DNA sequence: TGCCGAGGCCGCTCAATTGGTCGTAGACAGCTCTAGCACCGCTTAAACGCACGTACGCGCTGTCCCCCGCGTTTTAACCGCCAAGGGGATTACTCCCTAGTCTCCAGGCACGTGTCAGATATATACATCCTGTGCATGT
DNA sequence: ACATGCACAGGATGTATATATCTGACACGTGCCTGGAGACTAGGGAGTAATCCCCTTGGCGGTTAAAACGCGGGGGACAGCGCGTACGTGCGTTTAAGCGGTGCTAGAGCTGTCTACGACCAATTGAGCGGCCTCGGCA
């Protein structure tokens, strides 16, 4: 029963650090 | 800084490294209240030129740097003499 | 309403337009008090109480 | 604090769009309705109708609320002053 | 499934309509009981539009009877027809 | 009879025991018969009044005076007096809609 | 003189009947300012009745429907 | 009776909000119906609207007499106005979700045609009913 | 002893039978658009912790309306005039009604844009430094 709240765990803790890294990169030129 | 102060006090920096740091020399500034206070282990002061002023404004770069010994202008006054 | 629009910067008139017409002036107000135009919004207004100082 | 609650009123006396979310309000018409009869159905405008009259009553009530509020003096409001504005205006009583 | 979905009713969309309304500090007993104040609403337009609704024979409800309930209860719309 | 001069704002409660029971109109007809012209002329010269139109008016002129003062003691007691005073009556007159 | 025929101690008198302890001396003259707007509001409407029905004698039915249009409506006239 | 301190003035520094420009796509006017069903025609269809006339009865204008409006001084409760307290609503953060767009299924229901039966308006005679009226009567 | 309540006469009122048909309840075709759920997406919101500042609180204090009270004017109560209202009445003008004619205004279409809807950049107005200067000041 818990695999699919795991899946929505995993995919937003990459999601989370993937946006803020992504903006960083944007960001620093 | 002035701005962000609790936001830069979220972090245990190890080195606040000041450039040009005549900006701190007049001690009446909200700049230098704040600046003598952050926590940090060490310090620099990176001047083109230090103090070069009367002897209130060599008193608020040397508090900066150490908080020893400048207990008051007084002293610091005693201290070619 | 078009001279809501007009002061708005648009010429296509929508609900806020005619709504902020309907509530600027007292005689549509006073006529129009049992009724919401819709997505028209209400218009803006703050008490002098809430006001700065 | 409190200066950005004023160019929040200021934002929201600008903009004209549904202040309550859509979905949640669709569920919660249909909730209610399923007990004045079994299984409604409702065509798409109609919730919005729903919405748009329950969100008008709202805003006409914190307005008149405001005006409650305003004349004790006090800024912030409580149910002390709703419990005036209804049975004022004249929905209780 | 069924429940007591009033608390869809989300507590920034009670700040904002308040807001939209002026006034400036919302106090911890506000919200709940606006939640039931609006369910009363809700409540009385909802069996009004049924009714309409029940003579017309529908199990669909549409914004005509919605409309025609708000006209009863004198908080007439304008927007949707009617 | 017994508490007689019983503390100063409650022979007022004395009052309203008398009012609230009894069937009267509080202002006197002759005056307000009078007014009820004066009102009228205005907009057309030379009006007559039923002697029943005059009573119609008083009637429903009262009891829109007694409604308004009964929601303006509302508006006194949730500002903590029991003193009515003229704000209360702008409050009640604003959210009935009949002054916005 | 005929607005004052609403008497000082009439306004007390109404709102004593009205439920209300005590009356601040700024009250009267503002609320025979209301008792006037909303009698001169039914009064005009009224006439306005009476007169497309041609007659010149305010009449119980002129007066209970302009105060039927308005909302504060009164039984016992013969609605 | 020699020498400085604290504070005001005039000006830069840099960070918040605001008004204006560029573009792409939602939903406008502009067709262009086709299409059919609204809006306008002539007369005859009746009655309801309309004007004089005046019996008939309620509304103004003076009654005459006891009560209410008006005004003051008094008094204890209240409201004007305040300082100060500490409860609590605003505050930013990092946490999570479910609101919204969309793509599609697939089903239940709302709708329109064709039908016919049984319902009511119209029109008359049927037959019994409610009212204005005189003046009795009950609390 | 007054407002409400008693039975008779009058005159029309509600009624029962009738001719003629269109309103509307029904089965069926219709076929939309709503109900549904999932994948996908990330903007919005949930809950906690910080702490400023607000509403409540107890209070000082004044001054206000209620309270008690009397003077004199005017509200409340009948006769007398006359002017309006409700009909009586026939006239005649008003719209209703038959159902064609045919105009444009309708649903729904398709059209090409093209205002104004997002999203980005360059304005004007805000509190904190910096050095000058004088006034106020001490020894």
């Amino acid at each position: 029963l818990t695999e699919e709240m795991l899946l929505k765990r995993e995919e937003r803790a990459r999601k989370r650090r993937l946006q803020a890294a992504r903006r960083a990169e944007e960001h620093k030129n | 800084v002035v701005q962000d102060v609790k936001y830069f006090q979220r972090v245990k920096w190890q080195y606040m490294v000041l450039d040009e740091a005549q900006a701190l020399k007049s001690s009446s500034s909200v700049r230098w209240k704040i600046l003598l206070q952050f926590q940090c282990r060490n310090r620099l002061l990176l001047t083109g030129t230090p103090i070069q002023n009367t002897m209130a404004e060599l008193w608020a770069l040397l508090h900066f740097i150490m908080p020893t010994l400048f207990d008051s202008h007084e002293e610091f006054n005693e201290w070619e003499n | 309403a078009g001279n809501a629009a007009r002061d708005n910067k648009k010429t296509r008139i929508i609900p806020r337009h005619l709504q902020l017409a309907i509530r600027n002036d007292e005689e549509l107000n006073k006529l129009l008090g049992r009724v919401t135009i819709a997505q028209g919004g209400v218009l803006p207004n703050i008490q002098a109480v809430l006001l700065p100082k | 604090p409190g200066t950005v609650a004023l160019r929040e009123i200021r934002r929201y006396q600008k903009s004209t769009e549904l202040l309550i979310r859509k979905l949640p309000f669709q569920r919660l018409v249909r909730e209610i309705a399923q007990d004045f009869k079994t299984d409604l159905r409702f065509q798409s405008s109609a919730v919005m109708a729903l919405q748009e009259a329950c969100e008008a009553y709202l805003v006409g009530l914190f307005e008149d609320t405001n005006l409650c509020a305003i004349h004790a003096k006090r800024v912030t409001i409580m149910p002390k002053d709703i419990q005036l504005a209804r049975r004022i205006r004249g929905e209780r009583a | 499934v069924l429940r007591d979905n009033i608390q869809g009713i989300t507590k920034p969309a009670i700040r904002r309509l308040a807001r939209r309304g002026g006034v400036k500090r919302i106090s911890g007993l506000i919200y709940e009981e606006t939640r039931g104040v609006l369910k009363v609403f809700l409540e009385n337009v909802i069996r009004d539009a049924v009714t309409y609704t029940e003579h017309a024979k529908r199990k669909t409800v549409t914004a005509m009877d919605v409309v025609y309930a708000l006209k009863r209860q004198g908080r007439t719309l304008y927007g949707f027809g009617g």
